[PDB]
């Protein structure tokens, strides 16, 4: 277990003095100091932890507890040191939620204006400043870099930067050279503001707003989650207010553990957080939708959980509907012991803890905090309302071939022009002639006379591996500029539920050599199939997603790794069964030769796993896979023994 | 050979720098010539701001534009205003031709009640010359020498001094007997009193620190008040 | 009627503004004549760091280096260019002709540039501006002609060559895009902005006024470190 994240607040030895400073780059560690940053990687262990930015609607793991128990963070309390700036008088302890920023706006700020809700993207800030001699001007910041921002601080500037500034007040100075103004900043204003104006409570405002309207932007500060960071510039309020910087930080949050349990104030050295959550990992107020073979054809029936335990893999979820009529909802049922394997995120109704919603056509924004045992979201503001509605109206912001191609496989719908056809046929030779000479095992491939372009693939599963036995097939099709490009190929699903990080659903495959997560002309159609087979099929489909390898030899990578195993194997039995079922005409008697026995090999072994180095991390079988995987290898059974193959 | 190449070119920078320091005596020259050529303008100030050609004048003239410098204004103490509104005008005379390197800051004082002297002639003097100890030490007229004047004070009104006092109990009378000193008091015109250089040179961080502010607040008083006044009496003049 | 004699007296600064420009316009004739009087130093110099008669490597090279100002401007393909520069002199505009100061850089001319002289000709505030003459310091700089160098061509150390592979839309042929960008370096000093830029001729002054009052007369000071970056 690495012990050190982003944002955490670390000190360590940076001139001989401790300093503290603020991690930035976590391995996938990189420190920058309080007064002087100089961001520079440091030991793990040499560093000493202090804080922990744990931010809502971050899941997180006690830190100190046995139990690998997950939890979604709700709220934050951050008591932070502050500094009067230019001196050492620190107050400490106080509340983030008391200091405020300096500027008025900041990027990404909500506003409101003229009944049009949007996020400030880029802004022109302004200084506004007194002179020594009684004179106050308003300096574009552009301008008033060069002078040498908060309320209160003493700049001293050379007087030709006042050259374009406009005197508000005051004596209008004489701009010698020969000697510079010193200068007090009042305020600190905005000139005009670029909004992006994404949504609404007929046509959007101008892009961007100046002072002659800015009056009437209205900004929600109700959605402030610009949580205190060591150096963030704030004003204080005196128990008169001033400008302060923070110096050292302790964060505390209250954190919804699966089980259910609202444990409050939890010292955030105590929870650390969870980079790579597996997808099925179902929190408290997840809105599911059940997603098993046969159960539950209605798609309008629709589940929040409400717990899952974590050893046990198993979630507990209601079951609710919406009525024909009215603005209301239907229970189905309280069905507990559901494997996350046969949930699924709901493809709408995704709402998180502090998120800001709108509603869908009185209050119109709000953050949503908590999600209600009833399903309904909790939160529609108009101003501190805390009114439950439901989902219903809100927004979250070897080689072959045959003499024709089957129109329902490969690929159709291409007509590009190759820069010489007869080359092109070159080139595909050139690949027959490589396909032929290799492929002696695991892969095979075929193709089609009426259009060459079009090929189809089958690739069999490694041994001592989740993706063991099974079957998969592959449409692809060579563009007409080959070897320019990288073929394309699609993964014919046969599934719902993602078989792999990489092989989609929907069908775009990628892999790392194709360029997609290089491609050279001198590349063939045999490397892409041998990588698919060695990596798409690697020994754990762990990793090979995103950069995943961070996790590797860690705590964390171990149990995800165990976890996703186990819903490939959930899935590939799914696969193979959609599979026996319709074949594709281009491979109808190689799906069953191979399965006459391939397939009760895997129906064997997953019945030997209900009850050994055998090479790939799936022990120990958790409650909720049992079940799934039992209901998983019935259907196979029964298709199997349908499709004419009784046991082998 | 080059350091010696260098070393020659270091005489004829030498050179070149009595060459410039009578380039700076030339400029001086001029300086006096165009002084006199202010005379009417500089006349015509000190005319209207005393009601001599056309509340009279402009009140407090020289004590406003000390006090909106800060050079000045940290200078001018509240007890010294009641003496300092009485300068009728500040003048930059300069040293005629043969005379030595220097200017006069005189200030011309109306009949007042604090002392009899018409005017306070706080001379200041330049060094043209590159003194063989660091002749390139010359970055121009740089001031270093002074000399001020000495006030008689009317009785009762004077600010350079003031009296502390001790009381000690006599052992056999037993009467608490009272003993006074007459001890320096922050005062704007202490300025016109620098404290004597010792001969040696052996003078204390104060003086240094001391002759040093005296000598850039003189600088400033030729170079960017007196010259430039109005820019500094409306707050026009930057002044730091 | 205070405020009426402050501004009468205001007025008297114009005028005595107006003869502190006939002042400096008299200074810059006095340095004009003691140019004159340096012209036996100066040709010394000159003759010594050119070993002309009984030079000084990299002489004005090194006084570019030691000072933080025109140290800043030397990039790695000026210093070829520029230890070239064997003597520089500021030739003062003649009498009746606007204020001007012409910096004189000769350039040894050797397998950069054709030009035999270079020079940079900078112009003085001669007179103060109507609009403020309180302004009028002095002989401030307030443009820079710069001059129009007859480049070698393959020495062009103001442009770089880049090239990348792109494609055309649509078309999607392959051409190996080339551009010549602005590169920075001290020679885009003789090049300044036709009057960010304002920042650069800013900066530009500043170098040609310090080169002007302390470079060329304190040149040894320079070269030996003794003096101060003013």
């Amino acid at each position: 277990q690495r012990l050190l994240f982003s944002h955490d607040l670390v000190s360590g030895r940076y001139r001989g003095s401790v300093h503290f400073g603020l991690v930035r780059l976590i391995h996938g560690v990189r420190v920058q100091w309080y007064p002087e940053g100089v961001k520079q990687h440091v030991k793990e262990t040499k560093l000493k932890l202090e804080d922990r930015s744990v931010v809502p609607r971050d899941v997180v793991r006690h830190m100190r507890s046995t139990d690998s128990q997950c939890g979604t963070v709700i709220d934050v309390n951050i008591d932070c040191a502050v500094k009067l700036i230019g001196t050492n008088c620190i107050i400490y302890p106080v509340n983030s939620k008391d200091l405020q920023h300096i500027w008025p706006f900041m990027y990404g700020d909500y506003i409101a204006y003229d009944c049009w809700l949007g996020k400030v993207y880029d802004l022109k800030n302004q200084i506004i400043l007194k002179l020594s001699n009684g004179a106050r001007c308003s300096m574009n910041t552009e301008d008033g870099a060069k002078l040498y921002f908060y309320p209160g601080q003493v700049l001293i500037g050379p007087a030709k930067i006042f050259s374009s500034v406009q005197w508000l007040s005051g004596v209008k100075p004489v701009l010698s050279t020969k000697s510079k103004f010193r200068v007090v900043v009042e305020e600190v204003q905005v000139v005009e503001l670029k909004v992006t104006w994404i949504t609404k409570s007929v046509s959007p405002p101008p892009s961007v707003i100046t002072q002659e309207n800015l009056g009437r932007v209205k900004r929600l500060g109700c959605f402030d989650h610009a949580q205190r960071q060591l150096g963030e510039r704030c004003l204080y309020v005196f128990p008169d207010r001033v400008a302060v910087e923070v110096v050292t930080t302790m964060t505390s949050a209250d954190v919804m553990w699966q089980d259910g349990s609202v444990e409050c104030n939890i010292r955030s050295n105590d929870l650390f957080p969870v980079h790579h959550l597996d997808n099925n990992e179902f929190c408290p107020g997840d809105f599911v939708v059940d997603k098993r073979v046969q159960s539950c054809p209605d798609p309008a029936v629709y589940g929040v959980v409400q717990s899952g335990d974590h050893i046990g893999r198993t979630c507990m979820v209601k079951w609710f509907k919406l009525r024909p009529s009215g603005d209301d909802v239907e229970l189905i049922g309280e069905e507990e012991d559901v494997s996350v394997y046969d949930i699924a995120d709901h493809p709408d109704f995704r709402f998180r803890t502090t998120d800001i919603v709108i509603r869908i056509g009185e209050p119109s924004v709000g953050q949503v905090a908590r999600v209600d045992v009833s399903s309904k979201v909790e939160v529609v503001w108009a101003d501190n309302s805390k009114t439950i509605i439901l989902p219903q109206h809100l927004y979250n912001i070897v080689f072959s071939v045959l003499e024709f191609a089957p129109s329902n496989h490969s690929f159709k719908k291409i007509e590009f022009q190759p820069p010489e056809a007869k080359k092109f046929f070159s080139t595909v030779r050139k690949e027959m002639a490589l396909l032929a000479t290799s492929l002696p095992e695991g892969i095979m491939v075929k193709t089609f006379e009426d259009r060459m372009d079009l090929f189809s693939a089958l690739i069999k599963g490694p041994t001592r591996t989740p993706y063991e036995d099974g079957l998969y097939l592959f449409d692809i099709q060579l563009p007409n500029i080959y070897p320019a490009v990288p073929p394309h190929f699609c993964y014919l699903s046969q599934c719902s539920g993602r078989l792999n990080p990489n092989l989609y659903d929907n069908g775009k495959v990628k892999v790392s050599l194709l360029g997609t997560w290089r491609w050279t002309s001198k590349s063939s159609l045999l490397q892409v199939l041998i990588s698919i087979q060695g990596l798409i099929l690697v020994n754990e489909p762990y990793y090979n997603e995103a950069g995943f390898d961070s996790d590797r030899g860690l705590q964390e990578g171990y149990e995800n790794s165990r976890c996703y195993n186990e819903m490939a194997l959930i899935r590939v039995v799914q696969s193979m069964t959609q599979l026996v079922r319709r074949p594709p005409e281009v491979f109808e008697q190689e799906i069953r030769q191979h399965f006459s026995t391939g397939g009760w090999r895997l129906v064997n072994r997953i019945e030997s796993w209900l009850e050994p180095d055998i090479g790939f991390p799936l022990f120990p079988l958790s409650k909720g896979f049992i079940k799934s995987i039992r209901g998983v290898l019935t259907q196979f059974r029964a298709a199997l023994l349908e499709a004419g193959m009784p046991e082998c | 050979v080059v350091k010696r190449r260098v070393n020659a070119l270091k005489n004829l920078q030498v050179k070149c720098a009595q060459i410039e320091a009578k380039f700076y005596e030339e400029v001086h020259d001029l300086e006096r010539k165009y002084a006199v050529l202010y005379q009417p303008l500089f006349d015509k100030r000190f005319e209207i701001i005393n009601a001599i050609y056309e509340p009279k004048g402009i009140p407090e003239f020289w004590l406003t534009v000390f006090k909106n410098v800060d050079l000045l204004s940290d200078m001018v103490q509240e007890h010294d205003e009641p003496i300092l509104k009485h300068l009728k005008d500040i003048k930059v005379k300069f040293s005629d031709a043969g005379q030595p390197m220097s200017f006069v800051l005189e200030f011309h004082f109306e009949p007042n009640e604090y002392f009899t002297n018409e005017v306070l002639t706080k001379t200041y003097r330049m060094r043209s010359e590159p003194d063989d100890s660091d002749p390139f030490s010359f970055d121009g007229p740089e001031i270093m020498g002074c000399t001020g004047c000495q006030i008689d004070w009317k009785k009762g009104k004077n600010v350079t001094l003031k009296t502390i006092k001790k009381k000690q109990k006599h052992k056999g009378r037993g009467t608490v007997r009272t003993v006074t000193k007459t001890v320096s008091n922050d005062s704007f015109f202490n300025f016109f009193a620098p404290p004597e250089v010792p001969e040696s040179g052996d003078l204390d961080d104060d003086a240094e620190a001391i002759l040093a502010a005296d000598f850039e607040i003189g600088h400033f008083l030729r170079e960017r008040i007196i010259p430039r006044s109005v820019l500094y009496f409306t707050g026009e003049a930057i002044e730091d």
